[PDB]
DNA sequence: ATCACAATCCCGGTGCCGAGGCCGCTCAATTGGTCGTAGACAGCTCTAGCACCGCTTAAACGCACGTACGGATTCCGTACGTGCGTTTAAGCGGTGCTAGAGCTGTCTACGACCAATTGAGCGGCCTCGGCACCGGG
DNA sequence: CCCGGTGCCGAGGCCGCTCAATTGGTCGTAGACAGCTCTAGCACCGCTTAAACGCACGTACGGAATCCGTACGTGCGTTTAAGCGGTGCTAGAGCTGTCTACGACCAATTGAGCGGCCTCGGCACCGGGATTGTGAT
């Protein structure tokens, strides 16, 4: 059986251990169990962010999840928003008008 | 000079959509001055790792390692 | 029939506060980045995905400073931006 | 042969949202970002490593980076995660 | 009762501190308050001396560079006197929450 | 109480060393707050590589580094 | 005969190699003229500062190079400052009042 | 217990330029921290460097992009200069 | 303007820790020689970037007009600044004690590798269903 | 801003090929570990000057108010060049092959850089005239 279904994720266990150890040690070992928990955070932090995304897709009521939604769930949250502090492109702003205007 | 290729609906654009209510008519010289010193450093970067790299094209790449570097990171773009 | 400032002002902030799309056309930034570029290295091209990135980048950072400006213009008591509202957020960013 | 992590987000996409599809530029947005907080990762596990002078790179390192990286609820919570993913594995 | 003006002290009092390069904390209260801040995040901890040093260090400089931040700010407004909100704003306008 | 122990003519001479010349009467309890804040964001760090090490002493390279990490480098402590 | 004398500089070749092959990647492999570039740049830099904290020394009449030294020249050239962004331990600050307090 | 540091050649260096001016042992900390500090940026922008290129020997051309990239303009013309002429002048021997 | 007066700079002696020199020696830079593999040099092809033409037509642009807004002026009220008599909690200094960092000598569990299999993962393709611009109320 | 019409290109499922993930036997090796030593973190007292704290007090300062002049916003007519499309053409980014030229591994060895010990000289702490901005006249 695959390691990622041994390990009950559905990122790649094999792949994510070979680019470990591909760029992340100079002359050493890479332990089995670091990546099943490599593995294990990459898909908490996506699934947590395509839950938002598709939150708020739905409020807007559409069946695709765009970079405008993206955007949106990032910026809504604010774990993510202190996580991420990229560029998305054709992501767009989140609109507010101040009130001294 | 083709820096004049920023009108000023362009600069007044960005300015509403950053939330500027009203816009002084010194804005705009001081709003190109900005984009060319940031455009300036970010294609410096990106020739460099063109020329590093035995090359006669900036690929997308090229730049987002460039903006990476000056912790602009931008996603979507290679 | 007329407007007074204030009105076409906000109109325009919430139409390009919704939208995805550039705010720069695309021809004279393109020939600006080459410009620019003409100097670091002479005969050099470009690809069509490299300069779409940098516009996304410059539109980004350009929006950004500007929201920093409106902060530091309103501090002063004011609605009007000015150089020195500029100067001052990227004296505080650290950008000079 | 270009490499991509398009599978394991289709996935978990489906298994999050049993009806949402995504585009094809919203999946090179989070392409790069698994990327990202995957280098992330990698390169403060391997600082923590040449820090305590331990030549391998265990589960240890991978939680402590996730915790320095990671804040707060998110940093527990994924922590929470991996611990258990790893208790999974080894039996 | 020489009585100097209000205000020509404290230009002589920035020079003084503009001059030297000491700390400006007592060293004792600094030390408590970073032993019952890392208290919280894991109990029976021990410190080098070092770390508590370095530590106030740190906190020092940051201070001072937000002090600048907040006198720059403050300036902006047409005033003397740093206030509160100027400090929010400066906090603000370099990213830090 | 432990954080006024950080004392008005503390901050009075913080403030001057940056140049400030009045200073409001709010000022020392905001001041106050901005440091707790920064002293909890770098202790939650240096605790972390301490533990990470199997330790109970925070050695000076354990706040250095955490520093390091939150892009305020700090030179003379380490190296 | 040692690499360094070879290469005509002050900083060590060999160490910086052994250095170097502890950083780069699994199956990486170092280059003998990489230490050598790597040895010219950090002496280059260190010159560089070390005239400016010289200077900045000489100015106050003392034959001792000291924090206060270092951050005085450091946050008195433009290149340094751009590319030192760190916190000297007891260096203080640049002592530098403005004109809207000044009477 | 041994622990190495990069004092002698700061010494030797500061010798160099300033004969008859000494250095204090807080600067001589201060500049370990800066060499140890300096070496470690230039060392992973090379690594990332020769990664972007499909590549694993880090050659004198990746420290080179690694210092144009990480060192202001001025600065960085006359370090490529420098070390350009260590590389030339190793190579002779 | 001219000046008493607190405070600052400017030299001077002193003795006290720290910088800089000097040996001992252990560790690690260096010399030499296999072999092996990553990388430089030569070819090929076809992808995609540069260039020119013509329409058109959505955005820039230059002038006219008036009003809201930023800047100077005036007036007080009070909240910061100065100086002082007094207290409280830092700063050394010495003694006492010991938890925990730090090195070592074993050894025993994990991880790299190789032969072979095979099963998941990319490039094609073949469509139908979310969608974006209409056009109107 | 809020519901339809419509023709579409974009997303997704099926398909065959390929290349790397999975066993499985070595096997060299790194970190868990128990023990021992000894530094340095912690605790307790005692004096001794000094920074903090509270209070009296009068001046500069932040903040509201009034008032004109002007310079940004809004509208209109007329350019004007950006955006599409169509076709030509070739310059080099990307894949393949071949051959070699540097960098890794191993053994012996020798000098360079740490650790400790020691000494004078530079920095610090301060006393005494010199002079310098302040504030009331």
């Amino acid at each position: 059986v695959s390691r990622s279904q041994r390990a009950g994720l559905q990122f790649p266990v094999g792949r994510i251990h070979r680019h470990l150890k591909s760029r992340t040690t100079s002359h050493g070992r890479v332990g089995a169990t670091a990546a099943v928990y490599s593995a294990a955070i990459l898909e908490y932090l996506t699934a947590e962010v395509l839950e938002l995304a598709g939150n708020a897709s739905k409020d807007l009521k559409v069946k695709r999840i765009t970079p405008r939604h993206l955007q949106l769930a990032i910026r809504g949250d604010e774990e993510l928003d202190s996580l991420i502090k990229a560029t998305i492109a054709g992501g767009g702003v989140i609109p507010h008008i101040h009130k001294s205007l | 000079d083709n820096i004049q290729g920023i009108t000023k609906p362009a600069i007044r654009r960005l300015a509403r959509r950053g939330g500027v209510k009203r816009i002084s008519g010194l804005i705009y010289e001081e709003t190109r001055g900005v984009l060319k010193v940031f455009l300036e450093n970010v294609i410096r970067d990106a020739v460099t790792y063109t020329e590093h790299a035995k090359r006669k094209t900036v690929t997308a790449m090229d730049v987002v390692y460039a903006l990476k570097r000056q912790g602009r990171t931008l996603y979507g773009f290679g | 029939h007329r407007y007074r400032p204030g009105t076409v002002a906000l109109r325009e902030i919430r139409r390009y506060q919704k939208s995805t799309e550039l705010l720069i056309r695309k021809l004279p930034f393109q020939r600006l980045v080459r410009e620019i570029a003409q100097d670091f290295k002479t005969d050099l091209r470009f690809q069509s995905s490299a300069v779409m990135a940098l516009q996304e980048a410059s539109e980004a950072y350009l929006v950004g400073l500007f929201e920093d400006t409106n902060l530091c213009a309103i501090h002063a008591k004011r609605v009007t931006i000015m150089p020195k509202d500029i100067q001052l957020a990227r004296r505080i960013r650290g950008e000079r | 042969r270009k490499e991509s992590y398009s599978i394991y987000v289709y996935k978990v996409l489906k298994q999050v949202h049993p009806d949402t599809g995504i585009s094809s530029k919203a999946m090179g947005i989070m392409n790069s970002f698994v990327n990202d907080i995957f280098e992330r990762i990698a390169g403060e596990a391997s600082r923590l490593a040449h820090y305590n002078k331990r030549s391998t790179i265990t589960s240890r390192e991978i939680q402590t980076a996730v915790r320095l990286l990671l804040p707060g609820e998110l940093a527990k919570h994924a922590v929470s995660e991996g611990t258990k993913a790893v208790t999974k594995y080894t039996s």
